[PDB]
């Protein structure tokens, strides 16, 4: 008749005890189910929902589009405790990587233990990027993590960093509490953020002015959040700063707040950073009780929340589905009510805006551009990493000057910024500044600062072809031409030679007719090669 | 609003997506993923249904946006044509081919064929199997265009949460609860999502075999109702030559498209095998007393009641009654009695139920009709509800309120000791031993007066005896019935503070309550919630039992009744019985008759002779054993007219060939006070026919000489008496379709709220009743 709530509901009001039990508030519960338990089983599901007075359908849609949470019947057999991960994006593969998997799934792939494949977690920069139940690797191997398994060595490991009585030493929290007193108003904030011209972070390319602005003039109970998502490949500048000096992201965010007059935020950053989940955790409960309360949650996978309205309707508690642009975001928002996102970028330069000033922020820019920004270089240089240097800079200049170089043994063929949302170029294509509104006019562009360099020893179309399978696994799954289109491009990528007709057709059709801001970029990889790469063909 | 369109400066209404204005205009363009029947909302997700406009630089869709000032649209380009004819090619790539496939001449092969589009140019992807778990449903499952309707079928109208996408974007699929196969799932059988599934993936049996692919198409359609409750749930019927398959729902103002498991199938009784075509006066198949005939088993029907009439009296005469599947035979199933044997013995056992509700409604009101319909609780803002279970027996209603709870909010409340399904939805549950409800019933009935929060106004002028009852009530409390009901007090003073400032309510029960001997004296009292607070005759509010039949309302509100002849109007009075004789020229009888169970227990050791049973099985209905055998056994000349060979009229000494539902046209009507036309479809087997015709004929044959025709004139011979349908002709009841009666005006909608200026009763006011916890 229907799957029936058992006798095994002990478990699960022995294990929330006093909690709330509000929709919004669900993935955590999956989160912790899937913690003290290596797996998420139905017994418990029907309990949980049951309890939350819901039905089988909705929990059972949310607990397997984000990626992680690994669900089984009264049937499928049990998963085990210890698991590992492995990068398979274009930099962690150009290293070595495959054949990790392929060579360590038959040596340590028992029964007790798993391996299984990964995207990306943020660690372009060190290579192969392992992780082993929380705890990551650099410059992994098998001889490395066989001694790291043979040991428990699954518990993270955390670094120093400054707390809160060494920040406030300095600033520290001054500039914020010239708020909540009238010794300096509002106004004045708009007004820098203006006319310094901060066109803000993330692969938007959107002043920060007009936002707060906007979310500003509409009424009612305002609220916010961040997106610390940051799922891009060539992406790892978050960690760099969550991990040496969060206080300043913090000053940032609840200056943010007060001037939009928002009660309460959020938060949202993934699961492959657990550090930093550990590092807030220890620091907001020293933050004093001010007025304005903060949260945190969870992230498993989804990197298509890295979008707004999914991002929404996750920290909802919902399936993580975006909406339509023609209602936009900061008018219909978090709980159908306004809220103003940003990236802990955006957020982590306006002390520096403010104590300082603009001119600051305007005596930098190298070529005509104006700015200053902070790139993420990675792939085959001499001294990767992130940077930070004058935006409107070429990119042999950003190799030669920055990156100390590109190797001793390779050369320089091809490159491609904005990740994989971007296109990839070649050589020749040098003397082009990098910019947000720049490089339009060429079918790429540049939104995450993402940056790769690849040598002739590598070849293109195989890259082109990890970046589909990519998006053809990050998809939502609602609009046709994602769902579809990615399959006929991983599989007409696949034979020996493709039409390109074909694939020019549809990729017309996917930039014209999607819905999200996905699918109008998974076919920009392509239709670069297509053109810039005529000799491959 | 004024906005321009390929080429035009046409006009559009409000809330007209572009897409409805082309249609409106001549200029038809695929959606594939927008069903626009009214009910559902579009989604977005096909992405087939896209134009331009001026000023974006992405493509934008049809269904979900509208037409702003200034805009402009454009279909006939190349973006938008080159983008649908490439969606299609990628969806008929992933297709099998429609040659000989599951519905082959489908909704998505139609709007390809618009498109110009046969075959693709892409490979394929080696999808998934089927499971056919459950018996009518056929889920084989390689046609998911992942439209998505489904789910707005079943989590958003006939709402019940059981399907859902639970996968990623390739892997997305269609599952039921857990992955299940869907043959042991929650699914209910509630055809709503089998006919919205363009492609035939979820498609049922009976259009199909073995290796799964059409095998049939309709042979004819006729529109008609559901003979199994009392809501009207209009169908088309699916035929082929002599036999019946399966309907969909129609644009009925009483339905609105969506069914329950009987409106899809469960119909195997009509044209189920074994049956009767004959007289026959114990196993099924007939073994005694056999004689097909028409004239002998007809005299031995009039000339026996003729004659035991004459040597025994009229009064030693009795006879039960039907309401199952007609409404004009019962204005002459009476007539005849009241005429031939010249007596007032009629009887219903189906009116045995909600006998109290009318009781009560008519001492307050001088009515017994449910208030105001129950598609009206949409407006609403509070519900409440005591002693049923309508999600199983009146199902659309159930998921009415299930809709109405999910869009506007509007709270609702329980009252029942076990719980229910609705609880999940339910905002409240007050479980309680039985038979005491009357307690709550009084605390929450003078929490109002005490405390001081009542309209007085409308308790000024609209309702009387309201200071004559204040000393039990003053003298009763909402806060010491605790032991005595199960609850606790805080939970009540909310409860009426809650209905009493809502702006609007409602309230819904049904035999539950009324199934106890003093169920009156419930009623007696849940009367007056709506009149003390003036929530009453106005748009939202009102008080809606329900009924367990499909016109019950049609059968005792047009003169099947031990004491009244049609539209109430009593046999103890006198110029009844002086009016009504201008039409039938006979004399009556003025003392009523003897009610059903009085009238058993009578004949029982008592004088009644005989009777001429219809539509019911009465040995097993009340009575369990005592009125059942011996109840006819001791009876000398018996009739039985049921459809089979049911075990009641076991020796029945006559029987004739009952017609079944499907075939015959006329009237019907609802718990909704709206009177639904039928129409035929199938003839019956054997020499069977109608009733309209074997009463005719013995009447006739009893000297009575009526000769009025067909149905098409007895209503209108029934109508001329009863001014309830003063307004109302058999014509307007078949374009149309259905109307409600209290309508005044001939070229208007209806009068579809009772008490909107005034009650229909002589003061013009109520008489509150008083109520007392009387064990
Ligand atoms: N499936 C189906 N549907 C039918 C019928 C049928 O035979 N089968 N017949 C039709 C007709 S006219 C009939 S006979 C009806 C019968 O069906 P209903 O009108 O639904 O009556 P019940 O089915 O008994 O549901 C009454 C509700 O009141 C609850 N209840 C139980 N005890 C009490 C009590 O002491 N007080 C109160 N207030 N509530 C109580 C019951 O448990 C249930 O929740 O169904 C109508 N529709
Ligand atoms: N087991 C059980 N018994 C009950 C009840 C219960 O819930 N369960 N509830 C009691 C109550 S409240 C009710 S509502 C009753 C109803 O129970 P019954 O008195 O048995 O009434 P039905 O079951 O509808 O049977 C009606 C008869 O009419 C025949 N018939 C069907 N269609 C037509 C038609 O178009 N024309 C004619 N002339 N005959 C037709 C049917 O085949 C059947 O012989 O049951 C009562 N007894
Ligand atoms: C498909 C898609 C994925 C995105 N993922 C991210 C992300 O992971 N992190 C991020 O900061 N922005 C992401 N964005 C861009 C968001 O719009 C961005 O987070 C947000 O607009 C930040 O606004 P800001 O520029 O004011 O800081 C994504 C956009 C799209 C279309
Ligand atoms: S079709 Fe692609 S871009 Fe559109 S919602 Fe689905 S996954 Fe996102
Ligand atoms: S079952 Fe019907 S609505 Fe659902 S995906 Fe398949 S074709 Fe589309
Ligand atoms: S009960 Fe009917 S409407 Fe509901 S999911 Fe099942 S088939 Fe669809
Ligand atoms: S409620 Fe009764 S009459 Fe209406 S569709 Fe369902 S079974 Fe048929
Ligand atoms: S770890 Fe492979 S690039 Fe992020
Ligand atoms: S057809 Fe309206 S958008 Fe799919
Ligand atoms: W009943």
């Amino acid at each position: 008749g229907r799957q029936v709530d058992p006798h095994a509901k002990v478990e699960i009001e022995e294990l929330l005890g006093t909690r709330p039990r509000q929709r919004d508030l669900l993935i955590e519960h999956l989160h912790l189910i899937q913690d003290t338990y290596g797996q998420i089983s139905a017994d418990h599901l029907a309990a949980l929902a049951d309890e939350m007075s819901l039905a089988f359908a909705e929990v059972f849609e949310t607990a397997t589009f984000y990626a992680h949470f690994d669900v089984v019947k009264e049937g499928e057999a049990d998963i085990p405790r210890l698991t590992i991960r492995v990068c398979d994006s274009i930099t962690c593969a150009m290293f070595g990587a495959d054949e990790l998997l392929e060579t360590l799934q038959r040596e340590l792939a028992s029964d007790a233990v798993r391996v299984v494949r990964a995207p990306c977690v943020g660690l372009c920069d060190h290579a192969p990027a392992v992780e082993v139940g929380h705890n990551f690797l650099h410059r992994a191997d098998l001889a490395s993590v066989r001694a790291a398994v043979e040991a428990e060595d699954t518990h993270a490991h955390i670094p120093t960093y400054v707390d809160y009585d060494a920040y406030r030493a300095g600033g520290g929290y001054a500039t914020l509490e010239r708020l909540r007193s009238g010794e300096l108003p509002v106004d004045d904030v708009l007004k820098v953020l203006d006319d310094g011209g901060l066109r803000g972070l993330g692969g938007a390319g959107f002043p920060t002015g007009r936002k707060w602005r906007s979310v500003r003039g509409e009424p009612g109970p305002r609220l916010m959040a961040v997106n610390g998502d940051e799922g891009e490949p060539g992406t790892f500048k978050d960690q760099l700063y969550l991990n040496t000096d969060p206080h300043r992201f913090l000053e940032g965010m609840l200056i943010g707040a007060h001037v939009v007059e928002a009660a309460d935020v959020y938060i949202y950053l993934r699961d492959e950073y657990p550090i930093s989940r550990e590092i807030l955790a220890r620091e907001i409960a020293k933050l004093p009780e001010g007025g304005t309360r903060i949260h945190l949650r969870r992230g498993a996978g989804a990197y298509i929340c890295g979008e707004e309205s999914s991002l929404i309707e996750s920290l909802e508690g919902k399936r993580g589905l975006p909406r339509h642009k023609p209602p936009f975001p900061f008018q219909v928002g978090l709980f159908n009510r306004p809220t103003l996102i940003n990236n802990i970028e955006t957020l982590f330069w306006v002390r520096d805006l403010i104590e300082r000033g603009a001119e600051w922020w305007k005596s930098h820019g190298r070529n005509g551009r104006v700015g200053l920004r902070s790139y993420s270089v990675s792939g085959r240089v001499k001294e990767p990493g992130v940077k930070l240097a004058p935006a409107g800079l070429t990119i042999q200049e950003l190799i030669d000057e920055y990156c100390g170089g590109i190797s001793d043994g390779h050369s320089f063929a091809a490159y491609l910024p904005g990740g994989a949302s971007g296109g990839i170029l070649p050589a020749s294509m040098n003397d082009i500044p990098l910019d947000f509104g720049t490089l339009e006019k060429y079918g790429c562009f540049i939104g995450s600062a993402a940056v790769v360099i690849l040598s002739d020893q590598d070849d293109v179309r195989g890259a082109a072809l990890n970046l589909m399978k990519f998006f053809e696994d990050e998809s939502c799954g609602q609009c046709t031409p994602c769902r579809s289109g990615t399959q006929k491009a991983r599989m007409l990528m696949e034979n020996g030679v493709w039409d390109t007709d074909l694939l020019g057709e549809l990729a017309q059709c996917m930039r014209d007719a999607s819905i999200c801001g996905l699918g109008q970029a998974a076919s920009n990889p392509v239709s670069t090669v297509i053109k810039y790469f005529p000799d491959l063909f | 609003i004024a906005f321009e369109f390929d080429g035009q400066q046409v006009e559009a209404q409000p809330g007209e997506t572009i897409w409805a204005v082309a249609k409106r205009l001549g200029t038809h363009i695929p959606h594939l993923c927008h069903k626009p029947d009214p009910g559902y909302r579009p989604d977005g997700n096909c992405r087939a249904c896209m134009v331009e406009i001026e000023g974006e630089r992405v493509l934008a869709a049809s269904c979900k946006r509208t037409p702003a000032i200034g805009m402009k649209v454009k279909s006939a380009t190349e973006r938008a044509t080159k983008a649908r004819a490439m969606v299609l090619e990628l969806l008929v790539a992933d297709q099998p081919e429609r040659a000989t496939s599951h519905d082959p001449s489908s909704h998505f092969w139609v709007q390809a064929d618009v498109l110009d589009v046969t075959e693709s140019r892409f490979p394929a992807a080696e999808r998934w199997t089927s499971d056919v778990s459950h018996p009518a449903m056929s889920v084989n499952l390689d046609a998911c265009i992942q439209c998505n309707l489904c789910v707005r079928a079943c989590r958003e109208v006939q709402v019940n949460d059981v399907i859902g996408m639970a996968y990623r974007a390739a892997g997305s699929k269609v599952v039921f609860d857990f992955d299940d196969p869907m043959g042991g799932s929650t699914c209910v059988a509630c055809g709503e999502c089998v006919q919205a599934c363009p492609t035939g993936a979820l498609m049922p049996a009976a259009y199909l075999d073995a290796n799964q692919t059409r095998t049939v198409y309709p042979d004819r359609e006729v529109k008609s109702l559901c003979p199994y409750c009392g809501v009207g749930c209009q169908v088309s019927y699916k035929v082929k030559d002599e036999r019946i398959v399966y309907a969909e729902g129609v644009n009925g103002p009483a339905n609105q498209n969506r069914l329950c498991v009987k409106g899809r199938f469960g119909f195997d009784y009509v044209h189920h095998p074994h049956r009767l075509t004959v007289p026959l006066i114990p196993a099924n198949p007939w073994t005694h007393f056999r004689e097909a005939t028409w004239e002998e088993a007809l005299d031995r029907a009039a000339g026996g009641l003729k004659a035991i009439r004459d040597t025994n009296g009229r009064k030693a005469l009795a006879g039960f009654g039907s309401a199952k599947g007609s409404n004009e035979e019962a204005y002459l199933f009476q007539k005849l009695v009241r005429l031939g044997f010249g007596t007032n013995n009629v009887d219903h056992c189906t009116r045995l139920c909600h006998a109290s509700s009318v009781a009560a409604l008519m001492e307050g009101l001088n009515s017994g009709a449910v208030t105001a319909p129950f598609s009206a609780a949409l407006d609403a803002e509070v519900i409440v509800v005591i002693g049923a279970n309508p999600t199983v027996n009146h199902p659309v209603a159930a998921t009415f309120l299930k809709n109405a709870v999910k869009q506007r909010g509007a709270k609702l409340i329980i009252m029942d000791p076990r719980r229910q399904t609705l609880s999940r939805h339910a905002y409240r549950h007050l479980a309680f031993r039985p038979g005491s409800d009357v307690a709550m019933l009084n605390a929450m009935l003078n929490v109002i007066v005490t405390e001081g929060l009542y309209d007085e106004q409308y308790i000024a002028g609209y309702t009387e005896n309201f200071e004559a009852l204040r000393e039990k009530i003053v003298d009763f409390t909402p806060e010491k019935m605790a032991s005595v009901c199960g609850i606790d007090a805080e939970t009540l003073r909310e409860v009426a503070r809650l209905y009493a400032r809502a702006k609007s309510s409602l309230i819904f029960w049904g035999m539950g309550v009324s199934q106890h001997v003093h169920g009156t004296d419930n009623s007696r009292c849940l009367i007056a919630l709506a009149l003390i607070t003036g929530q009453i005759g106005r748009p939202g509010t009102g008080l809606h039992p329900l009924r367990g039949q499909n016109n019950v309302q049609g059968a005792s509100d047009a003169g099947l009744i031990p004491m009244v002849y049609p539209d109430y109007q009593s046999v103890e009075k006198d110029a009844v019985r002086e009016l009504f004789e201008e039409f039938w020229g006979q004399s009556l009888d003025p003392q009523k008759g003897l009610t059903v169970v009085e009238i058993m227990r009578a004949i029982h050791a008592g004088e009644i002779r005989g009777m001429f049973v219809e539509g019911e099985n009465p040995a097993m209905s009340d009575p369990d054993l005592n009125h059942a055998r011996h109840a006819l056994a001791m009876l000398d000349h018996l009739v039985v007219q049921d459809l089979f060979l049911t075990e009641t009229a076991f020796h029945a000494d006559v029987v004739l060939p009952a017609s079944a539902f499907a075939e015959k046209a006329g009237t019907f009507t609802n718990t909704d006070r709206r009177v639904q036309i039928a129409q035929p479809v199938v003839a019956p087997p054997g020499d069977a026919r109608q009733d309209w015709w074997i009463i005719q004929e013995l009447a006739r044959r009893l000297d009575l000489d009526w000769n009025y025709g067909g149905p098409a004139d007895i209503f209108a011979e029934m109508a001329q008496v009863m001014p309830s349908l003063n307004n109302i002709t058999w014509e307007r009841l078949e374009r149309e379709g259905a109307v409600t009666y209290p309508v005044d005006a001939p070229d208007q909608p209806g009068n579809e709220i009772i008490f909107y200026a005034g009650f229909p009763t002589e003061s013009g006011r109520a008489k509150i009743v008083p109520a007392a916890i009387v064990p």
